[PDB]
RNA sequence: AGCCAGGAUGUUGGCUUAGAAGCAGCCAUCAUUUAAAGAAAGCGUAAUAGCUCACUGGUCGAGUCGGCCUGCGCGGAAGA
RNA sequence: CGAUGUCGGCUCAUCACAUCCUGGGGCUGAAGUAGGUCCCAAGGGUAUGGCUGUUCGCCAUUUAAAGUGGUACGCGAGCUG
C-alpha cells in the first residue's frame, strides 16, 4: 500500500536482476538474493523498482510493501552497507575479534565466542564497543541480537551487552 | 437491600419469565442502563451495581433504580430429600425482560454516566446497554 | 425540515409487520383530519437518522407517497425494547 | 547553558543550607557566586531575593546577568502582609488597588515582556487573585 | 480551525496587507525563541501589537489570499517565506532588523528577498527615509 | 474436609463428614465431624474456629 | 507476563498485537503491562 | 503517524512540614508574550535541578478517525 | 437383593496434570542469596518412624521433593481381618 507506492530508485552501479519472484541485487559492498512472495509484482522501469499486487492474491499490498522495504534495505546494504554498534557495560566485560570469531568475556566461567556468518564483518575500536558491518540488514541485526543475547543488559545497572543506540531503563533495589 | 417490607404471601411459584419488558423507556433521569438479556437480578446484584455506579459518580447527580425485587426465591437446605414441602425463601429477585431499564442517572456528564453504568453492568448477570432519554 | 419517502402498505398485520422489519422497513400510519387513516411503510434507516434530532418530534413533517405530499406531526413512535430500532410511528395530519 | 535561577533574600550571604548542593552540582566554587551577589546588591537595598542567570564556561569565568526583584515579594511589600492566603475563596485576605498594581508593574516594565504595562498589571491582578487577594 | 476561523484568518491577513504598505520576509529554519520573541518585542516597543510573527505561507492559504492585492507574493510561497507586515510610516526602518537577526546566529534561510515593495531587486536596500 | 475421625460405625469411618479447618495465617487447625452433614459441620465448627482464633489473638 | 483472559491497554504505551493467533499487549515502557491472552 | 522547531512570565502561588520550586497533599486553579504553552498530563529529587505530555508552527502529499448495527470467525477452554 | 465382599494395611500398580522436586521462561514491591507469582513441561523421581484399626492428623528426624486426583474412593477367585 502506502509503502509499496514509494518507488526505490537504483543508483549507478546497481545491478538488478529479476527472475520471476527471485530478485538479486549486486553493488559495491556485495550481492544479495531474495525470493519474493508470489503475490508481489516487481517491475524495473529503466531507473527504479516498483511494487504492486498480483491479482487474485488477497494480502497483496501487505506483501508488496514488505517486499518493497526489503529491496530498499537490499539497495542500502549493497551500496553503503549497514552498521550495528553494540556497547558493553560492567567491569572486565571485553570484546576481541580473531578474524571472524568474536571473543567475548563477560564474567563467565568460560570464554564466550560467536562465529559470524559469511556476509558480515566485525571490529572493536575500543575495549567494550563493537562496530559490526555488513550487507544484509536482517543478518546484521541477527548477529547484533546474538551478541546482545550472550548477556542481555540487566535493568539494575545497565550491566551487560547493550546496543550502542539503545537506552536502557534502570530500576532501583528498594529497601 | 431492596426487599418488600411486607408481602401478601410468603412463597411464590417458580413461574415463567417470558415476554419483553415494560419499563423500557428512560423516564425519570437522563441516562439509562437497559437490559438486553433475560434473567433475574437478586437484590444482592442490584445493590452491588448500585454501589459501584454511585461510587463512580462520586455522589453527584441522582440515581434511579427502576427494578425492585419482589419475587421470593426458595431453596431447600443441603442434604435434604425432595419432598416435605417448598424450601425457604433465601433471597429476592426481580425478573428482567429484555429492555427493562435497570438504572437511570442525571446530574453527570454523559461520559461519566457511561463509565458508571459500565462499572455497574460488570456486576450484573445479564448483558446491558447504555441508552438516553429521548423526546417522545 | 424532514421529507420522508413512504409507500402505501399493500398488506397489514403482524406477519407483514415482522416481514418488513426484517426487510429493512417499518410500518407507520398517518391519521387525523377527514381522510381515512393512511397505512404507510417507511425506510427505517432514513427515518432512524431523521428522528435522531430532537426537533423531529416537534416540527411539522412532510411525507411523499406516490408523488403526493402530506404534512403531519409525529404523534407516537414504537421502538424496539432493547434495540435502537423503530417499530412503528403514529403521524397526525397537520 | 546550565542556567537555573535558585536564590534567596539578599540578607543571607552564603546560602549553603537552603540550596547548597543544587548550586554546587559541579565542582564550581561557592565563594564566587556569593561575592558576585554581594557586589550586585551593594547598589540596592538588602533583604530581597535577586534572580541571576548563570553561564559556566570551560575557561573558568562564569557570566551572570541580574533581573528585577520578584513580583511575589514586591506585592508582599505592597500589601503589607506576611502570609498570603490559605484556601482563598472562603474568607477574603485583603483589598488591592488597580493604581498600586500599575505602579508596581511600571518599575519592572523595562525588564518585562510587555509594551502596554496594563497587560502585566492585569496579570499581577490575576496573580494576587489566584493567591487570594481580590483587586 | 475549520472553514469559519479560516475565513476570519484570511480576512485579518487581507486587511493587514491592505492597510500596510511595507513588509519584511523571514524563514526560521533555526529560528530560536530568543529571535522570535526579540522581534515581537521590538514590534511592541516600536508600536502596537499589530505586527505579528505569524507563520502561514502555505501553498494553498496565503497563495489563495494574495490575488486581492500585491499579487507578486504568489511566487514567494515556495521555499517557505513568511511575512511580517508594517502599517504605519513611509518605508519603516524595521527591514534591516531581520537582516541583523539573520546575521546574528541564523542559518540564513530567509534569503532576505524584500518582496520588492518598491519594485527593487532581492538585494539589501540600505537607503531609507531618516 | 475428610472422613469422620473417632469411633462410630462404618458410615462414620467411611463418609467424608469431618471438615477439619485450618486458619493458615495462624495455623490454628480445628473443625468437627459432629453433624452428619458436611456443611453443618463446616459452619458449626467454624464458629469454634473463630473462637480459637479469638482466644489466640486475645 | 500476565496471562489473562481479558487483555487491555493499561497505559498510553501498551499496544495490542496478534501473534500466531494469540492476542498480546506489549508495553514499550512498562514491563508489568506485558499481557498475554490465555 | 513520523521526520524539522517550540513548549515562556507572573510563580519558587499561599501553606504543614524537615524541606515542597507542578509533582506529598489542599484550596485558588487566573492572567500575561501570544502561532502556543494546563499554576500543570507524565518521568525524575532530599528539595531542586533534570527528560518529557497537552497546544503552535515546518516537510511529503490523499485519505484519516471512532462510534453504531450486523455475518462469519479468535481466545476464555484443564482428567484420568 | 435366584449376592456386584464394605474401611485400613501389604504386594502390585496404571493413567490424568489442576506439577511437590529436577527442566525452560515472564513480571516482581527481583541488587546477590533466597523468595513471591504466573506460564510451558508428565521424562524420571516423589520419606522412615512414635500414637492410632485408621485413611487423615499431630509429632520426631530426613529428603531435591516427600504432589493432587482417576482407576468398583484401583488391587480379599492376590494376602491380611
Ligand atoms: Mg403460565
Ligand atoms: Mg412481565
Ligand atoms: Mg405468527
Ligand atoms: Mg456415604
Ligand atoms: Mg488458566
Ligand atoms: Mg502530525
Ligand atoms: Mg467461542
Ligand atoms: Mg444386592
Ligand atoms: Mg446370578
Ligand atoms: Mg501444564
Ligand atoms: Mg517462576
Ligand atoms: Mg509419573
Ligand atoms: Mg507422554
Ligand atoms: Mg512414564
Ligand atoms: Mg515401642
Ligand atoms: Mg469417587
Ligand atoms: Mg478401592
Ligand atoms: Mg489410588
Ligand atoms: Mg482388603
Ligand atoms: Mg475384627
Ligand atoms: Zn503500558
Amino acid at each position: 500500500s502506502r509503502v509499496a507506492k514509494a518507488p526505490v530508485v537504483v543508483p549507478a552501479g546497481v545491478d538488478v536482476k529479476i527472475n520471476g519472484q527471485v530478485i538479486t541485487i549486486k553493488g559495491k559492498n556485495g550481492e544479495l538474493t531474495r525470493t519474493l512472495n508470489d503475490a508481489v509484482e516487481v517491475k524495473h522501469a529503466d531507473n527504479t523498482l516498483t511494487f504492486g499486487p498480483r491479482d487474485g492474491y488477497a494480502d497483496g499490498w501487505a506483501q508488496a510493501g514488505t517486499a518493497r522495504a526489503l529491496l530498499n534495505s537490499m539497495v542500502i546494504g549493497v551500496t553503503e552497507g549497514f552498521t550495528k554498534k553494540l556497547q558493553l557495560v560492567g567491569v572486565g566485560y571485553r570484546a576481541a575479534v580473531k578474524g571472524n570469531v568474536i571473543n567475548l568475556s563477560l564474567g563467565f566461567s568460560h570464554p564466550v565466542d560467536h562465529q559470524l556468518p559469511a556476509g558480515i564483518t566485525a571490529e572493536c575500536p575500543t575495549q567494550t564497543e563493537i562496530v559490526l558491518k555488513g550487507a544484509d540488514k536482517q543478518v546484521i541485526g541477527q548477529v547484533a541480537a546474538d551478541l546482545r543475547a550472550y548477556r542481555r543488559p540487566e535493568p539494575y545497572k545497565g550491566k551487560g551487552v547493550r546496543y550502542a543506540d539503545e537506552v536502557v531503563r534502570t530500576k532501583e533495589a528498594k529497601k | 437491600m431492596l426487599q418488600p417490607k411486607r408481602t401478601k404471601f410468603r412463597k411464590m411459584h417458580k413461574g415463567r419469565n417470558r415476554g419483553l419488558a415494560q419499563g423500557t423507556d428512560v423516564s425519570f433521569g437522563s441516562f439509562g442502563l437497559k437490559a438486553v438479556g433475560r434473567g433475574r437480578l437478586t437484590a444482592r446484584q442490584i445493590e452491588a451495581a448500585r454501589r459501584a455506579m454511585t461510587r463512580a459518580v462520586k455522589r453527584q447527580g441522582k440515581i434511579w433504580i427502576r427494578v425492585f425485587p419482589d419475587k421470593p426465591i426458595t431453596e431447600k437446605p443441603l442434604a435434604v430429600r425432595m419432598g416435605k414441602g417448598k424450601g425457604n425463601v433465601e433471597y429476592w429477585v426481580a425478573l428482567i425482560q429484555p429492555g427493562k431499564v435497570l438504572y437511570e442517572m442525571d446530574g453527570v456528564p454523559e461520559e461519566l454516566a457511561r463509565e458508571a453504568f459500565k462499572l455497574a453492568a460488570a456486576k450484573l448477570p445479564i448483558k446491558t446497554t447504555f441508552v438516553t432519554k429521548t423526546v417522545m | 425540515m424532514f421529507t420522508i419517502n413512504a409507500e402505501v402498505r399493500k398488506e397489514q398485520g403482524k406477519g407483514a409487520s415482522r416481514r418488513l422489519r426484517a426487510a429493512n422497513k417499518f410500518p407507520a400510519i398517518i391519521y387525523g383530519g377527514k381522510e381515512a387513516p393512511l397505512a404507510i411503510e417507511l425506510d427505517h434507516d432514513k427515518v432512524m437518522n431523521m428522528q435522531a434530532k430532537a426537533e423531529f418530534y416537534s416540527e411539522v413533517l412532510t411525507i411523499v407517497v406516490d408523488g403526493k405530499e402530506i404534512k403531519v406531526k409525529a404523534q407516537d413512535v414504537q421502538r424496539h425494547p432493547y434495540k435502537p430500532k423503530l417499530q412503528h410511528i403514529d403521524f397526525v395530519r397537520a | 547553558q546550565a542556567y537555573v535561577k535558585l536564590q534567596v533574600a539578599a540578607g543571607m550571604a552564603n546560602p549553603s543550607p537552603p540550596v547548597g548542593p543544587a548550586l554546587g552540582q559541579q565542582g564550581v566554587n561557592i565563594m564566587e557566586f556569593c561575592k558576585a551577589f554581594n557586589a550586585k546588591t551593594d547598589s540596592i537595598e538588602k533583604g530581597l531575593p535577586i534572580p541571576v542567570v548563570i553561564t559556566v564556561y570551560a575557561d573558568r569565568s562564569f557570566t551572570f546577568v541580574t533581573k528585577t526583584p520578584p513580583a511575589a515579594v514586591l506585592l508582599k511589600k505592597a500589601a503589607g502582609i506576611k502570609s498570603g492566603s490559605g484556601k482563598p475563596n472562603k474568607d477574603k485576605v485583603g483589598k488591592i488597588s488597580r493604581a498600586q498594581l500599575q505602579e508596581i508593574a511600571q518599575t519592572k516594565a523595562a525588564d518585562m515582556t510587555g509594551a502596554d504595562i496594563e497587560a502585566m498589571t492585569r496579570s499581577i491582578e490575576g496573580t494576587a487573585r489566584s493567591m487570594g487577594l481580590v483587586v | 480551525a475549520l472553514n469559519l476561523q479560516d475565513k476570519q484568518a484570511i480576512v485579518a491577513e487581507v486587511s493587514e496587507v491592505a492597510k500596510g504598505a511595507l513588509s519584511a520576509v523571514v524563514a526560521d529554519s533555526r529560528g530560536v525563541t530568543v529571535d522570535k520573541m526579540t522581534e515581537l518585542r521590538k514590534a511592541g516597543r516600536e508600536a502596537g501589537v499589530y505586527m505579528r510573527v505569524v507563520r502561514n505561507t502555505l501553498l494553498r492559504r496565503a497563495v489563495e489570499g494574495t490575488p486581492f492585492e500585491c499579487l507578486k507574493d504568489a511566487f514567494v510561497g515556495p521555499t517557505l517565506i513568511a511575512y511580517s507586515m508594517e502599517h504605519p510610516g513611509a518605508a519603516a526602518r524595521l527591514f534591516k532588523e531581520f537582516a541583523k537577526a539573520n546575521a546574528k546566529f541564523e542559518v540564513k534561510a530567509a534569503a532576505f528577498e524584500g518582496e520588492l515593495i518598491p519594485a527593487s531587486q532581492i538585494d539589501r536596500l540600505a537607503t531609507l527615509p531618516t | 474436609t475428610t472422613r469422620s475421625q473417632g469411633n462410630g460405625g462404618q458410615n462414620v469411618n467411611k463418609v467424608n463428614s469431618a471438615v477439619r479447618a485450618t486458619h493458615l495465617p495462624t495455623g490454628i487447625s480445628v473443625l468437627a465431624q459432629d453433624s452428619r452433614s458436611q456443611l453443618d459441620n463446616k459452619k458449626l465448627a467454624l464458629a469454634r474456629l473463630k473462637e480459637k482464633l479469638a482466644e489466640m489473638e486475645l | 507476563m500476565k496471562v489473562r483472559a481479558s487483555v487491555k491497554k493499561l497505559c498510553r504505551n501498551c499496544k495490542i498485537v496478534k501473534r500466531d493467533g494469540v492476542i498480546r499487549v506489549i508495553c514499550s515502557a512498562e514491563p508489568k503491562h506485558k499481557q498475554r491472552q490465555g
